[PDB]
RNA sequence: CCGGUCCUAAGGCGGGGCCUAAUAGGCACCCGCCGAAAGGGAAACGGGUUAAUAUUCCCGUGCCGCGGGGGUAGGUUCUGC
RNA sequence: CGCAGGUCGCAGUGGCAAGGGGGACCUGACUGUUUAACAAAAACAUAGGUCCCCGCGAGCCCGUAAGGGUGUGUACGGGGGC
């Protein structure tokens, strides 16, 4: 499976919301499919994820490189510390989950 | 000492005052409330600061011209 | 009285008086504000300049004042919450 | 007069002694610390050799340790017997797997750590005997001594080294840093002074010293002091 | 604008029921006008003064503080002067 | 190599003095300590601030962390982190293993 | 979505920091309409930024624009009267200023 | 309302204790205190006056600390907006 | 800050203020310190090098003793030589 590459086509087709405070926003008033975190990422902004993911009832994807290379994996220029895919428009990647 | 600009706040520490001294200028009048604390002024327009001189009067307060 | 005026404790301040002269006034430097217990920073509404003690300060309105800033409140709240 | 300098400084003359008054306090165990605590600050302290950690503890209680190398403000730490061996815990020398690297050793317990105490220096937990309850570690110099199993040691390496590796280019930057120790900068050679001042000195073509024996009297033990051997071939002799 | 904070004390203090506190509102709106606007047309800033002393305008009509007109009609005579001699050197 | 010499580039505030061994030591240790360093816990290539001799602090990330002397991290230190910090080398195992 | 009417909240920051409320209605992704009433838990009825409040486990059965009076009934009902007047208290001494970076 | 006076620094002294043939000798320990007219640190400025004092006297206008009275906001199971 | 033109003296940084320069040998690397009152040096110190005593109840030193310094320290360290 390629995280990067379903990303990609996520971004390009369906809903993926990238930053941290967007995702809790996303979290705490929609309803996103797939929360990506980064395995870097610090305490507060883990443990909220977390904890708003486990009241949503969002399943949770810790990414397996930083957030930097999150995202480069998005093919962004900069970091990305938690994003949230809203729609899978024609990716797979919700099959991360499992 | 203090200065103050609406007449209405000043009234209130003028009435109590030992003595009220005032000060003429062409455009205005400064009145200044010497209290035991502090000496409170304000400048007001000339045709109100003969009013003022009035009831202060009328009030017992010493007005007195510098 | 001198030699505390030829250390740089006081502030020396030149002033034109109304008799025409010019007078050097030895005044303190201000009191240093009150800091948050854990970034350090200066607390907002509590850090205006004072120059003696015993002078009241009036803190923010909110739980713990002038103790720690909104930022380390807020967030302690929520692990509050959450434990 | 004619007391030698080694003599001078055991008086505690005020250029011989340590101004700790420049530190915030000894870096040792306190006696009744265990649960979990957490790493406020990281400080230098002038004339340590070694970054300071300040912990608070979750009970309240906060002392001075010498930080791991990889500590960071904000970290979690757990000390105790029920510790895990992972870096800046504090747990007991019996709990220690051998094989891990530790340092600010206690010989014997609560006396708050002896050994392995300078930045990039470490002890090895080379061996266990819990019938008579010691830990055999390797010390930095490479001497392997038993200390008591229920002392107390940190996991890691401690923060500051290489610090030596970088020369001390003036004599100014030397200077300065022999200000919050307590050696006497700078020295005088022996040889450099007369002979009322020191052994060595005197003679028109000033010459140092052959060894003194170990039962020499104070004034006379100065220069090498019973040694074993001497040179390149002492050095030799040990290998 | 500038004494804003002073217009909103004075309706807070007033829904309260706070005569004594809206008077001393008041008086502290009219002190951040005229002390401000004053200051700027001692500096010359006419451009700075002239907006503060437009806003001083309104405030009294929407307060009803004569005050502030009077003492608003004392600092444009003054800018007339300073406008008039420059116009005359310059 | 250097901005405006060839070879004594930090060390060029000594001038002639102090020896060219002297100086070279001085020029190893200290291209390292004023280059660039990722940052152990944002990952970050920044210029970390040396506040004393094993006390490094994160500009970007706010991380403040016992190091080495004049390096960040000695090498025997990078063997012995936390593994609080080895998060993203213990997750790229389980998706290596699980894939 | 975790913010929805009929939950719990703690709100956060200003002087009504630390005190429970209950959302009763919703204005937009950034606000909602928070009342835990004032009488109970200290908090007036006003709109809240949704970032301000700190969401709890525990939520109510009410219907949009719910009165007052109506969730003081939902939270007896469920027994939580007691919990919307105890106060949350932090401990600042775990904070560290990488939390706050 | 200018300084000392207060605080502690590097340090020091005294009592107790231990040491000492002994003290007017030593001090690691306990207790108290001293230790800055350049560090920390409450509050006054302008004018006038004398042969000689002048932030000290006199005029005017204030500030600090301590205490009291009145009014006011507030409180009076409970919480200020 | 620049350009063009004119012009006076023996002399225009006109007074004041204000480096003589170069080659070579010995010597101490350098900055620094020194015989207050006949010696400022090539002497001392120095950074750097190396050796020795030492795992701390150590090593070395002070005190009649009580005890103390190094030490609020711990071999990337303390002390002692060259
Ligand atoms: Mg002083
Ligand atoms: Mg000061
Ligand atoms: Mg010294
Ligand atoms: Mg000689
Ligand atoms: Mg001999
Ligand atoms: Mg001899
Ligand atoms: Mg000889
Ligand atoms: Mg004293
Ligand atoms: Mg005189
Ligand atoms: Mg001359
Ligand atoms: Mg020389
Ligand atoms: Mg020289
Ligand atoms: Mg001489
Ligand atoms: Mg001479
Ligand atoms: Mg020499
Ligand atoms: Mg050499
Ligand atoms: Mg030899
Ligand atoms: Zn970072």
């Amino acid at each position: 499976i390629d995280i990067g590459r379903e990303l990609q086509v996520a971004i390009n087709t369906g809903k993926v919301i990238i930053g941290l405070r967007e995702t809790k926003k996303s979290l705490l008033t929609g309803a996103p499919k797939l929360v990506i975190i980064a395995a870097n990422a610090p305490r507060w902004a883990r443990e909220d994820i977390e904890y708003y993911a486990k009241l949503a009832g969002v399943p949770i994807f810790t990414f397996p490189g930083s957030s930097i290379e999150l995202g480069a994996a998005a093919k962004r220029p900069h970091k990305i510390m938690a994003l949230a895919v809203v729609d899978p428009g024609q990716s797979e990647i919700l099959k991360l989950v499992e | 000492p203090k200065e103050i600009f609406l007449v209405e706040l000043w009234k209130k520490y003028g009435e109590k005052a030992q003595v009220v001294r005032v000060k003429r200028y062409e455009d205005f009048v400064k009145l200044k409330a010497r209290l035991s604390g502090y000496l409170y002024t304000i400048r007001v327009p000339p045709d109100k600061a003969e009013q003022l001189i009035s009831e202060l009067k009328a009030k017992n307060v010493k007005v007195e011209e510098v | 009285p001198r030699p505390a005026y030829r250390s740089r404790s006081l502030r020396r301040v030149k002033v034109k008086t109304p008799g025409g002269r010019t007078v050097v006034h030895y005044e303190k430097r201000a009191k240093g504000v009150p800091k948050c217990a854990v970034t350090g920073q200066p607390l907002g509404g509590m850090n205006s300049k004072v120059y003696r003690f015993g002078i009241s300060t009036r803190a923010p309105s909110r739980p713990y004042g002038g103790v720690v800033s909104h930022k380390v409140l807020a967030r302690a709240i929520r692990y509050a919450v959450r434990r | 007069g004619k007391r030698i300098l080694v003599q001078r400084r055991g008086r505690g003359g005020s250029q011989f002694r340590s101004p700790s008054w420049k530190r915030d306090g000894p870096v040792r165990y306190p006696p009744n610390i265990s649960g979990r605590g957490i790493v406020v600050e990281i400080l230098h302290e002038p004339g340590l050799n070694a970054p300071v950690a300040k912990i608070r503890m979750e009970n309240g209680v906060e002392f001075f340790n010498y930080a791991a190398e990889g500590l960071y403000v904000g970290q979690v730490i757990q000390v105790g017997p029920d510790a895990p061996p992972a870096v800046g815990n504090v747990l007991p020398l019996g709990k220690i797997p051998e094989g891990t690297m530790v340092f600010n050793v206690e010989k014997r317990f609560g006396d708050g750590g002896k050994f392995a105490r300078s930045g990039g220096t470490y002890a090895l937990v080379i061996g266990q005997r819990p019938e008579e309850n010691k830990t055999i570690v390797r010390l930095p110099s490479g001497r392997v001594i038993e200390v008591d199993a229920r002392g107390r040691a940190t996991i890691g390496i401690v923060a500051g080294g290489g610090r030596v590796e970088k020369p001390f280019v003036k004599a100014g930057k030397k200077y300065h840093r022999a200000r919050a120790k307590s050696w006497k900068y700078p020295t005088v050679r022996g040889k450099a002074m007369s002979p009322y001042a020191h052994p060595h000195g005197g003679g028109s073509h000033q010459k140092g010293g052959t060894p003194v024996p170990k039962t020499a009297p104070p004034g006379q033990k100065v220069g090498f002091i019973g040694s074993r051997c001497t040179g390149r071939g002492c050095v030799r002799a040990r290998a | 604008p500038l004494c804003s904070k002073w217009e909103s004390l004075i309706t807070w203090a007033e829904k309260g029921g706070n005569s004594y506190k809206a008077l001393e509102f008041r008086e502290k709106l009219v002190e951040c006008i005229v002390y401000t606007a004053t200051e700027k047309v001692k500096k010359k800033k006419l451009d700075e003064a002239e907006e503060l002393l437009k806003y001083g305008k309104e405030v009294a009509k929407k307060f009803n503080i004569e005050e502030l007109n009077f003492h608003i009609a004392l600092l444009e005579k003054e800018i007339s002067k300073i406008r008039q001699r420059r116009a005359q050197a310059q | 190599p250097f901005s405006h010499t060839k070879i004594v580039g930090p060390a060029g505030r000594y001038g002639a003095r102090y020896g060219m061994g002297i100086r070279r030591k001085v020029t190893t240790i200290e291209v390292k300590q004023r280059g660039k360093h990722r940052c152990p816990s944002c990952r970050s290539l920044v210029r970390l601030e040396r506040l004393a001799f094993g006390i490094w602090h994160c500009p970007k990330c706010g991380h403040t962390f016992a190091g080495g002397a004049y390096v960040p991290q000695t090498i025997l230190g990078k063997t012995i982190a936390p593994e609080e910090l080895k998060g993203v080398e213990a997750e790229k195992a389980k998706w290596k293993e699980a894939a | 979505k975790v913010i929805d009417v009929g939950r719990v909240v703690v709100k956060v920051l200003g002087r009504e920091a630390g005190r429970k409320a209950v959302v009763v209605d919703i204005v937009d992704e950034n606000y909602v309409v928070i009342t835990g009433p004032k009488s109970l838990s200290g908090v007036r009825r006003r709109r809240v930024n949704i970032n301000h409040i700190e969401p709890t486990d525990k939520k109510i059965e009410i219907k949009k624009g719910a009165s007052d009076e109506e969730v003081l009934k939902a939270l007896e009902a469920a027994g939580l009267v007691e919990y919307m007047k105890e106060r949350v208290k932090p401990k600042l001494f775990e904070i560290t200023p990488a939390d706050v970076k």
